[PDB]
This record gives C-alpha cells, sequence and structure tokens, in this order.
RNA sequence: CGGACGGCUCAGUAACACGUCGGUAACCUACCCUCGGGAGGGGGAUAACCCCGGGAAACUGGGGCUAAUCCCCCAUAGGCCUGAGGUACUGGAAGGUCCUCAGGCCGAAAGGGGCAUGCCCGCCCGAGGAUGGGCCGGCGGCCGAUUAGGUAGUUGGUGGGGUAACGGCCCACCAAGCCGAAGAUCGGUACGGGCCAUGAGAGUGGGAGCCCGGAGAUGGACACUGAGACACGGGUCCAGGCCCUAC
C-alpha cells in the first residue's frame, strides 16, 4: 500500500502528447510540478536531446542546461524537470533559433520556428478572476500564472479573453475579446489545432460547459467547448501559426 | 566497595579513589542531591588534588553506575533496577527524531550493586 | 435563491438549512425523475426508476428497478404515489445524499 | 580502405562537428583507428589532438562501414564533455 | 534534505475493493510555477574536544568549554471565531471571495552563505495553480433453497461533540422504522481489470510473469516523529520460534 506521494514514471504510462519510444528503456523523466498540466506538457531534457538534437546523454543535455543556455519565456531555466507547455517560446541565442510549442491533429506536441520579433509576445487565456485585499483585481490565466489589475478597469477583462504580453518583463498589450467574428485556435479534443471564426454559443444547466460552434476557413462548420477555444485575433491571426 | 570519582569545576580535573568500610556504608539511604562532608569518609582532597583546598569542601552527589553497567537516574526512587521507556537522557542517547526505547536503569538511593559514584567538589 | 434548475419554486417558505430553496444546501452532479414508493420516515422519501437492461448472448432485454433515499423539505410534502425531482448533492445522513425539488404530478 | 563523408553537424553550445562518414573496404577486414583518423585529418584538416573516433560498424554482407566522429575546438573542453573511456579506446589518454 | 518512492508476494477481502461516468459550493498537500509583500531587537543550551571512567557484551554516567541555516523570547505583519452592515468578483447556483465597524484568541522569518566593487544559492507571509491524495454518488460485474425471514445504533429526526473535511463517525433526547421469492441473511470459493487460450462464428473457459489499482511484511494490537506512516532493511506489549552470555 503506497504511503506517500510518487516519484517514478514508467514509460509505458507517459502521457500520448510526447514524442517518446515506450519499449526502448523502463524508465522515463517525471516532470516536477509547474505551470501548466502533465497532459498539455513536456520536460525541457526531451526538447533538448530528443526533439533538437543538440546531445545523445542526459549528462550533456544537464551541462548545457546548467550553463545557462536555453530560454523558456524569456527567463533560464535550468532544471531538467521544468515542463514547457502550449504557446511556450523556446530561444536559443548562440543559434538565433526560436521556436513556438504547439499541438497536432493528433495532440501532439511539436515546435513551429518563428522569428526574433514574435518571439517577444506570448498569448494568455484568462480563466479566472478574483478580488483579492485592497480592492485589487487578480486574473488567473492559462499556464497558472496571475496578473494584477486596478478595480477602475474590471469591465475591460473577462474569463475567455485573451491578453498580449512581453514575456520577460510581463506588460499588457491588445487584449482580444470573445465575440462572434473572433479567430480561434483549438487546443485539445477531436478537433484539436483547428482554426476558424466563432458563429454561436451554447449555455447549458447545471454543471455542463457551454459549448461554441467555429466555421472553419473554407467553409465547414464544427463544435467543441469554449474552453478548449483559444482566441488569437479579430479576423487575422497574431502569431506564426502552422 | 566503592570507586569514587572526584571533579573539580574550577579546574576541570577529577581524581579515581576508592573507598571501603564504614567510610563506604555511611554512603546508604543517601540520595542524588545529597551534601556530605568528605572529612566523614576519610580523604584528604588537598593531597590527593595536589592544591590545597580548604575545611567545610563538603562534596556533592551526582551520578553513578553499577556493577552490571547500568546508570542511575535520579527521577527514579528506590535503590531498585527499573524498564522504562525513555525519550530523553540521562541513561539513554537517541539517535533519531521523536525515537524512544525501553531502557533499564538503577533509581536514586545508594546499594551495595553500586560500583561507581561521581562527586563534585562544593564550596 | 433561484437554483440552476428550471422548474418553478414551491409556493411555500421553509426555513430549514438542509433545503436547495430558502436555506443553504447546494445541488450539484446528476438530476433525474422518479416515483415516491414510501413517506413513512420524517423528511424522508423514497423514490424507484425503472430501466432496461441488454443480455447480449441471447438478443433481448430484462427490467430492472432502482431505488433512492432522499430528502424530503417541508415546503415540498411529497407523498406516495407523486412523480417527483430529485437531485444529488452532499451526504445528509448515512444513506441519503438526494434532495427533492419538485413534484410533478400529485397522485389521488 | 577509401573514405567518403556524408553528413557534417556543427554544434555550437557543446563547440564541435559530429562527422557521419562511410569507409569502402572490398576484400579488406574492418580497418583500424588509427588509419581511419589519420585519412580523416588529413582529409579535413582537423587536429590529430581534438578529435575523437566513436563506433565503426560492420554490416552482414557490405564491405562497407559506417563511422562517427567528434572534432572539438579546444581540449579542455573536449576533456570536460566526453567520458574517460572513449579517450582510453582512442590513446588520447592512459588509464 | 531524503529514507512514506523504487523493489517483493497474493494470505485476507463478494466490498464503492475494482471499472466507467460525474461531484467536493464538505477537505489536506514539503519539493515546483506566477504575482504581491517583508527579514527589526535580544538571549540560551549542548554534541564534537579535555580530565575521570563503569560494563562480558549490548550500551552508558560525571565535571569543564564552545558555534551555527540549532532552540527560545519581544515586536510588527498575518491566521481563526462571532455580530452588525455595503453589495464590488466568480459561477448554472454562494454557509465562498472583497469593503466598513466592533468584541476577542493564536501568532512569522536564516538579511543567512558565496563571488565581487551589484550577481548567484537560500528564509517568512498572502492569493492562485500544478503534483499527489482523502471523501460521495449513478451504472456494471461468481455458485448454493437439503440456506427463509433478518436488523436493535439497527432506520430516520432535533441538538451537539470530533475530524483536514460531509456523515450514527460518536453521544443525549424523540419516533418506529430499514432489507427481503425480481432471494435478503448465511455459507462456499476467490485479489480486480486491461488482457489470454480455443472455436467459422454465436460462445466456453482462465486471469502468476508486462501496465493500472488494492492489500500485506512471523500472528495480533497500540503509539512517537514528520507535508505525508500507525512505517518491508525505525518504536512498545502479548503469543509462537531461535541466537550470544563471564548467568
Ligand atoms: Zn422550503
Amino acid at each position: 500500500a503506497r504511503k506517500g506521494p510518487k516519484r517514478h514514471l514508467k514509460r509505458l504510462a507517459a502521457p500520448t502528447s510526447w514524442y517518446i519510444h515506450r519499449k526502448a528503456y523502463k524508465w522515463a523523466v517525471r516532470p516536477s510540478p509547474g505551470p501548466h498540466s502533465m497532459k498539455t506538457s513536456i520536460p525541457l531534457i526531451y526538447i533538448v536531446r530528443d526533439y533538437l538534437g543538440y546531445a545523445k546523454t542526459a549528462r550533456e543535455a544537464r551541462k548545457i542546461l546548467n550553463e545557462g543556455k536555453i530560454l523558456v519565456d524569456g527567463r533560464v531555466r535550468k532544471d531538467y524537470k521544468f515542463p514547457v507547455g502550449i504557446m511556450d517560446v523556446v530561444s536559443i541565442p548562440e543559434t538565433g533559433e526560436h521556436y513556438r510549442v504547439l499541438p497536432n491533429r493528433i495532440g501532439k506536441l511539436i515546435l513551429h520556428p518563428i522569428s526574433e520579433e514574435e518571439a517577444k509576445l506570448k498569448p494568455f487565456r484568462i480563466n479566472n478572476k478574483r478580488m483579492v485585499k485592497g480592492a485589487k483585481v487578480q486574473l488567473n490565466l492559462h499556464d497558472g500564472s496571475n496578473h494584477l489589475v486596478s478595480l477602475a478597469e474590471k469591465d475591460a477583462y473577462k474569463t475567455s479573453y485573451t491578453v498580449i504580453m512581453q514575456v520577460p518583463e510581463r506588460q499588457i498589450v491588445k487584449v482580444l475579446p470573445f465575440e462572434v467574428g473572433a479567430y480561434v485556435f483549438v487546443t485539445q479534443g477531436k478537433n484539436v489545432a483547428r482554426k476558424g471564426k466563432i458563429v454561436e454559443v451554447r449555455q447549458f444547466p447545471m454543471g455542463w460547459p457551454d459549448v461554441v460552434t467555429i466555421e472553419d476557413e473554407n467553409g465547414e462548420l464544427f463544435d467543441t467547448l469554449k474552453e478548449y477555444a483559444f482566441v488569437i485575433g479579430k479576423d487575422k491571426p497574431e502569431i506564426s501559426l502552422p | 566497595t566503592f570507586k569514587l570519582v572526584i571533579s573539580n569545576p574550577k579546574n576541570g580535573v577529577a581524581k579515581q579513589v576508592e573507598i571501603s568500610g564504614p567510610e563506604a556504608d555511611k554512603l546508604i539511604g543517601r540520595r542524588i542531591g545529597e551534601e556530605i562532608p568528605a572529612s566523614e569518609l576519610g580523604l584528604n582532597l588537598s593531597e590527593i588534588f595536589g592544591e590545597e583546598i580548604p575545611a567545610d569542601a563538603k562534596l556533592k552527589i551526582t551520578g553513578g553506575t553499577d556493577k552490571d553497567g547500568f546508570p542511575m537516574r535520579p527521577d527514579v526512587h528506590g535503590p531498585r533496577r527499573v524498564k522504562i521507556l525513555l525519550s530523553r537522557g540521562p541513561g539513554f542517547r537517541p539517535r533519531e527524531r521523536g525515537e524512544r526505547r525501553k531502557k533499564t536503569v538503577h533509581g536514586n538511593t545508594i546499594s551495595p550493586n553500586i560500583v561507581q559514584v561521581n562527586m563534585k567538589i562544593v564550596f | 435563491r433561484e437554483i440552476g434548475l428550471r422548474v418553478q419554486p414551491p409556493a411555500e417558505v421553509c426555513n430549514d438549512p438542509k433545503c436547495p430553496w430558502h436555506g443553504n444546501l447546494k445541488i450539484h452532479g446528476r438530476y433525474v425523475e422518479g416515483i415516491v414508493v414510501s413517506d413513512k420516515g420524517k423528511k424522508t422519501v423514497v423514490v424507484e426508476r425503472q430501466y432496461y437492461h441488454y443480455l447480449k448472448k441471447y438478443e433481448r432485454y430484462e427490467l430492472r428497478k432502482s431505488k433512492v433515499h432522499a430528502h424530503n423539505p417541508e415546503c415540498i410534502n411529497a407523498k406516495v404515489g407523486d412523480k417527483v425531482l430529485i437531485a444529488e448533492t452532499r451526504p445528509i445522513s448515512k444513506t441519503k445524499s438526494w434532495v427533492v425539488v419538485a413534484v410533478l404530478q400529485r397522485a389521488e | 580502405m577509401e573514405i567518403k563523408v556524408t553528413e557534417i553537424r556543427e554544434n555550437k553550445l557543446l563547440g564541435r562537428k559530429e562527422i557521419y562518414f562511410d569507409v569502402l573496404h572490398e576484400g579488406e577486414p574492418t580497418p583500424s583507428r588509427e588509419a581511419v583518423k589519420g585519412k580523416l585529418v588529413a582529409m579535413l584538416d582537423l587536429d590529430p589532438n581534438t578529435t575523437v573516433i566513436q563506433y565503426i560498424r560492420s554490416y552482414f554482407g557490405s564491405n562497407v562501414s559506417k563511422g562517427y566522429a567528434k572534432a572539438y575546438e579546444t581540449r579542455e573542453r573536449m576533456l570536460y564533455i566526453e567520458p574517460e573511456y572513449i579517450l582510453v579506446r582512442d590513446g588520447l589518454v592512459q588509464k
């Protein structure tokens, strides 16, 4: 009978969103708690070793990470267990490389190369709102982060809008609302990695979540959950997507 | 027969001596924490310590150890061995946090089964 | 408060804190319908509902019954023969984790 | 024995060149490490030191083997990154 | 700081133990992430070390001396309870969060270490998340009638206690309810599933080895410390076995 928390992960029990050989070895790296969920993230060791190929062994990868060479959201990360997730930027200045982390049409995480100018912005979806002592407004975002705003501009933010920010200093830019002609990118579900414009929203009683209808870029309609719709623009995306 | 370990605090030295006969049986029923004029045991404290020590230099009992190796515990009364569960000393050196062991110890009062006695030169 | 369902509230006003109308008790989860079978316990009702279970090998169905114990507030005094609406909530006693929220057809 | 370089990568972080090459030896056994290293450096203008050969691998019937090599700039970075067993195997350090 | 994971077995268990769908607006969470804030003033002990040792061993006593990211005190912030108001936030819905006033209880911190002429690693508080758990519900899943009536805190209610938390979990009082031939209760056998063997298939049988979950550490019971244990290489007692002994 287990008497405490887990500290190990077997490869056959790893999440499907990863690109990992399951029958090669017995153990996998167990991610440490952090910004994103376990089903929507992946550690840095795998990005450095198995995705880009800058190393063949975990010792080399750990040396690279501890020398202060990899940035995430503009910050040096040395922990090989740190999880990287959707809409995150991975940058390497000694090679001028910049990648955005996104999902496939299967649900697996890939790196899409971007430019050094767009690598300075990250969109954050608002997941919740709170009042904190002193009468301040706290927005709780999708990566698990938090942001403070004043009481006077509380109506300019809601629980499904998107906020674009300069990532190392975290200053707000270009709020994008949830409306009936907004452009959205789907992150989870069966229609993952699709994009389109909103058409209709539907509410339901007693806990059942709301639903949203979307029109494809060629005329086809589909549906999904309003929590899986990530606003990225008004009529034209504001980041380079695949 | 008793072996005394007499310690001088102002210096930091200690001497070991032996005692027999009435000079020994004058110690029974004496509890830890009692004072005894050294004259009543037949010892010249200045002569053994080799630095002269003045009169009325009455000693005090601190602890001891018995013939089988078990030490005295001031909190237990009587000359009888007991076995009790301990969290601290004397009589138990804990090697872990929150550890408790069932140790056997001797009580306050002195008895012939005791061998070593410890004394502090008091002024 | 007007709760997150769509039924008419009762024309009475209870004062018991264990009521979803007029009280502090809160409903969450599933909600089903059924008929009352017993109303002998104080503020307690037994509810039954029927359903059909498919047997594969023989390609046919059998009828099964389900009993549920529910709380019955005073503003809603349901009796035997009534068709009632019940909702899930926190445990109130050893056997009761459901509460009556509306009567839909009285009996005679 | 003849050599044919198939691919080269630059690793700017660890500070190395990673070389994948083929070795054609028809009618001959698998060549040693000394000869392969001599030829590699003589051709690509690499320091004989600061160059370590990983596996040379033969196949079932090929008369064509494959090879991986690492060329470092400095020797201190080399000794810091690479493990001692390949260094002893190549002969740049003693056991 | 960790040792509560990893590793081993299948005795017990016919049960919300397992599987799937849901809920916690009824709860806890060290290591990790983000944001907002702080680090003021004092004191003390004691291992190591020196002088004596005791004991067959296992182990262990006295005196002297001392430091810290060891221990304690004061302060301030802060946490909790209750009462009266305002209605700013989330949500499907506020015993929830925010603002005002009042009466009270508990009560922080290592400005430390390193490099250097500010940077790195760290300490305490608050709001959220993540990770891991606890609890609840609907549905599903062996054989027996030469096993037919069973239950007495048993079923419910009012008021309380206790818990991290809802709850007959426990208590005082008021009632007589609850399950059952659509098979209760009792007994037998058995870790559960993903899966496996066979067969044209319908179906029949098994479920040790790999993964998820549960339980256990000679049999039984009970506690300390810690974010987390009633603890597989920690503790206490009884029963049943064994080993050393200067007995
Ligand atoms: Zn009512």
